[PDB]
């Protein structure tokens, strides 16, 4: 469970459901799960060790100008179409 | 050994006596229409579009729509003649036409095209997103009259639903505000269904909205047979396609075979198919409008699961056939060593016994 | 001299074979066939399959390039109406580009 | 135990011809590399100008066509002095890419000849698309 | 191929090419024209 885990911040909590969204279950619980080896030691230490990069990643927040995914560029471009595509009312 | 021809040669009929007093083609355009013509003319012998070309049965398409209103072809060409007449005899618009810097209104034209060539548009876009072959199960429907749909976001945006456009549930999360011209004593019918919505029969779809007995334009008076559902397309599932309809009765049409509870949560209720629907309302309903729109997931569809559904949200995931690789042989003769690397499972190393 | 072995080029894969992506359809001295959906072509004019499916022939209108110049000056002497037919060799696909099956449920 | 509405099937089948192209995982006919023009997209937009008429189409590559713009039709005919000119393909290009932000096709490809390329007039009408927001260029497709 | 009937489609040399005076046509003639003006002389 993330929000009752009290051994980390309230806004590193907060950062953590915002960006891994995903990864959130119905009953809140974040789930981390691996299968990159045999070994039981080594998915654990794997599964470990993602949370420990998320736990730092929204303690730092970086900000940088990051570049743009080629797949996220379609994405961009009709997000703009339908923003242009969207409509006012006459009278307010 | 020669075998005679099944059908004419394709320049059997061109004679060759007088080759140097036929004319030639003489520019490269002129081959390219010819060519693309004649590609577009059926062969007796194998051609690209038997292999890759769609099939069509034989059977003309059968249309269900309103019968196509008169006009007299003399009085509007009249019209349009003089029209144009008097807009070549603008000497402005001469002028703006000669420095190529004149510009035409837009909405108006739109307008115009809304009433002349929109319905036939709009049937061929349908066609072409396929929704004629999944629902009717093979038909046809002209939209003579115009509908328009509007999403209220804010306190003054709107978002559109014109043709196969991309709205998001989060947009479509209320419902939407409809206009058709109409006039006293017409019923009308409006229908919602998610063409690729459905988690269990692929062949069936889900019904999101349904109104009934509609007075005019009076779309509130109407009788609400089903309550309006947002559209929940699953993450990963693609994009899907939303289908709005609105079809008109001669006579009132009692619905409670079809009537579901308020409120309508459950899969198995809203599953619906307008296929032996129409069937057996084709009696006393007829088709006037169609609408369509493309969605996507959003943050709003997770919401819309656990609660509204209250259901564990399903998440999807387009995965490719594995590569192929040949039967491995004992001795692979001249490859070079990563041979092996396709055929092994997993790159830990392994001790045996050991 | 002169004493030079074949160069074993011709058809590879006739119609209705089942072929995998980069198998190689047909070798030739001179283009005898032309490419058409998912076939490429090397270098040495060496026709190889883009895609898994099966063969088919077909006879098809050659359209050159523009800046095929030589091309261009050949079907611009033609009398009006004559048309160019070539071999076209094709590729039809057989298996879907993938699936979409449930990996979690949360 | 067992809920109705999590009933779902281990396989999804989705029936929209614009899902792969829109997920940019569609196969595309590549080959006929000695004949023009390339078969290797999802939308073309052809141009045919006419002795009287000039008209636009974008359409797939199985041969349906998408959606059209011809100086024929009576709403720009009623604006356009003439249907053979730059301010007919001026308008011709804007009013399609009007039609398809419309019907939610943003991308195609142009093929044109090289003459055809260098006229102002096509300039123009990749201009009036520029403008109103159709870009020529697909996609590259997503192989892994 | 040879022996499918549809042999010979591809065959393009026919359609292209590979002087005597009748007695009612004229085989070969020539019109020059002279001016002092090359603009007019070329336009004619
Ligand atoms: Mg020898």
């Amino acid at each position: 469970h993330l929000a009752t885990a009290e051994w980390i911040a309230e806004p590193v909590r907060q950062k953590i459901a915002i960006t891994h969204k995903n990864k959130i279950n119905r009953l809140g619980e974040l789930i981390l799960t691996s299968e990159s080896s045999r070994y039981q030691f080594r998915n654990l230490a794997d599964c470990l060790q993602k949370i420990r990069d998320m736990i730092t990643e929204a303690s730092q927040t970086p900000k940088e100008p990051t570049k743009e995914d080629v797949k996220l560029h379609r994405i961009r471009i009709e997000n703009m179409n339908r923003e242009r595509l969207r409509q006012k009312r006459i009278h307010s | 050994r020669r075998t005679p021809p099944l059908g004419p040669m394709p320049n059997s009929d061109i004679d060759l006596s007088n080759l140097e007093r036929l004319e030639k083609y003489r520019s490269f355009d002129r081959y390219r229409r010819r060519a693309e013509q004649e590609a577009q003319a059926p062969h007796w012998w194998r051609t690209y579009r038997e292999y890759f070309g769609e099939k069509t049965d034989p059977k003309e398409k059968i249309d269900i729509g309103l019968p196509p209103p008169k006009v007299s072809r003399t009085q509007q060409l009249l019209e349009r003649k003089q029209a144009i007449q008097e807009l070549r005899a603008n000497v402005e618009e001469e002028r703006a036409a000669r420095l190529r810097t004149a510009s035409v209104p837009l909405d108006a034209v739109r307008a115009e095209w809304e009433r002349t060539c929109g319905p036939y548009h709009k049937q061929r876009l349908a066609e072409y997103y396929g929704l004629y072959r999944d629902l009717f199960h093979g038909a046809t429907f002209v939209p003579r009259v115009p509908l328009h749909v509007a999403y209220a976001v804010g306190e003054d945006d709107l978002m559109p639903v014109y043709c196969g456009n991309e709205v998001t549930p989060t947009e479509a999360a209320q419902a939407p505000e409809v206009t058709y011209e109409a006039e006293e004593g017409s019923l009308w019918t409006l229908l919602l269904t998610s063409l690729d919505g459905h988690l269990l029969e692929p062949d069936a779809e889900y019904l999101h909205w349904l109104l009934t007995n509609i007075p005019g334009n009076r779309v509130a008076e109407g009788q609400v047979t089903c309550p309006y559902l947002p559209p929940f397309p699953a993450r990963g599932s693609g994009i899907h396609r939303l289908a709005f309809l609105l079809f008109k009765q001669d006579q009132p049409i009692d619905f409670s075979e079809d009537a579901r509870p308020s409120p309508c949560y459950q899969l198995a209720q809203r599953t619906f198919r307008t296929f032996d629907f129409y069937k057996k309302h084709q009696e006393t309903m007829t088709p006037a409008g169609l609408s369509f729109f493309q969605c996507r997931w959003d943050d709003s569809v997770t919401y819309i699961f656990h609660q509204l559904l209250d259901m564990r949200e399903p998440v999807f995931e387009f995965v490719r056939p594995p590569p192929y690789h040949p039967k491995q042989k004992r001795f692979p003769h001249r490859q070079p060593l990563r041979y092996l690397d396709r055929y092994r499972d997993s790159h830990e190393p392994t001790y045996g016994i050991y | 001299g002169g004493k030079s072995s074949g160069r074993r080029q011709g058809i590879k894969k006739m119609e209705g074979h089942y072929v995998h992506a980069g198998n190689i359809i047909a070798t030739q001295r001179h283009f005898r066939w032309h490419p058409g959906a998912h076939v490429g072509v090397g270098k040495n004019k060496c026709l190889y399959a883009l895609e898994e499916g099966i063969v088919r022939y077909t006879k098809e209108v050659y359209v050159p390039h523009p800046r095929n110049t030589e091309a261009v000056d050949l079907i611009t002497r033609l009398p009006k109406g004559a048309v160019l037919y070539k071999t076209f060799v094709h590729v039809v696909p057989a298996k879907p580009e993938g699936t979409f099956k449930l990996v979690a449920m949360l | 135990d067992p809920v109705e509405n999590e009933a779902v099937a281990p396989e999804f089948t989705n029936r929209n011809p614009r899902n792969l192209e829109l997920l940019s995982v569609a196969r595309k006919e590549r080959g006929w590399r000695t004949v023009f023009p390339s078969r290797e997209f999802w939308h073309r937009l052809r141009v045919i100008r006419t002795q009287h008429h000039v008209e636009a189409l974008v359409e797939h590559q199985n041969g349906k066509v998408v959606v059209s713009a011809s100086t024929r039709e009576w709403a720009i005919k009623k604006h356009l002095y003439s249907t053979r000119n730059v301010v007919a393909c001026e308008s011709i290009g804007r009013v399609l890419a009007q039609r398809c932000l419309e019907a939610g096709i943003n991308f195609m490809v142009y093929q044109p000849t090289p003459w055809e390329a260098a006229s102002d007039s096509m300039k123009r009408l990749q201009s009036a698309m520029t403008e109103g927001g159709v870009v020529l260029r697909e996609p590259q497709r997503i192989y892994e | 191929y040879k022996t499918k009937p549809t042999h010979g489609i591809g065959k393009y040399k026919h359609l292209i090419k590979a002087n005597l005076g009748t007695d009612y046509e004229y085989g070969v003639l020539n019109i020059h024209l002279t001016a002092y003006d090359m603009t007019l002389a070329e336009s004619y």
